[PDB]
């Protein structure tokens, strides 16, 4: 999935937000790695 | 300077300050926010 810089930190064990409350919510207990990267060119078009 | 608007004898609501007006931090300490409905404190104090 993809989503904004500001809610990265959102999609994390124990924390709050709009759609990490209401879109997809990690369990407490997880036990894996998230990694975030940036690809602007890809999402950067002429008709947006 | 800052001012003690001091609040007591009404009944509250936190659901309706969690849409209307979406804050960039909202850090609640000592309580779980979402659990603010059902427990009767003892003189709120707000500041600004
Ligand atoms: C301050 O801002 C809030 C929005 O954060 C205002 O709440 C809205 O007020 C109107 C008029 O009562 C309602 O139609 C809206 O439904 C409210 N917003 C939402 C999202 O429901 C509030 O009225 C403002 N308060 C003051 C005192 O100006």
């Amino acid at each position: 999935f993809v989503i904004r810089g500001d809610e990265v930190r959102q999609i994390a064990p124990g924390q709050t937000g709009k759609i990490a409350d209401y879109n997809y919510k990690l369990p407490d207990d997880f036990t894996g790695c998230v990694i975030a990267w940036n690809s602007n060119n890809l999402d950067s078009k002429v008709g947006g | 300077a800052w001012n003690r608007k001091r609040i007591s004898n009404c009944v509250a609501d936190y659901s309706v300050l969690y849409n209307s007006a979406s804050f960039s931090t909202f850090k609640c300490y000592g309580v779980s926010p979402t659990k603010l409905n059902d427990l009767c404190f003892t003189n709120v104090y707000a500041d600004s």
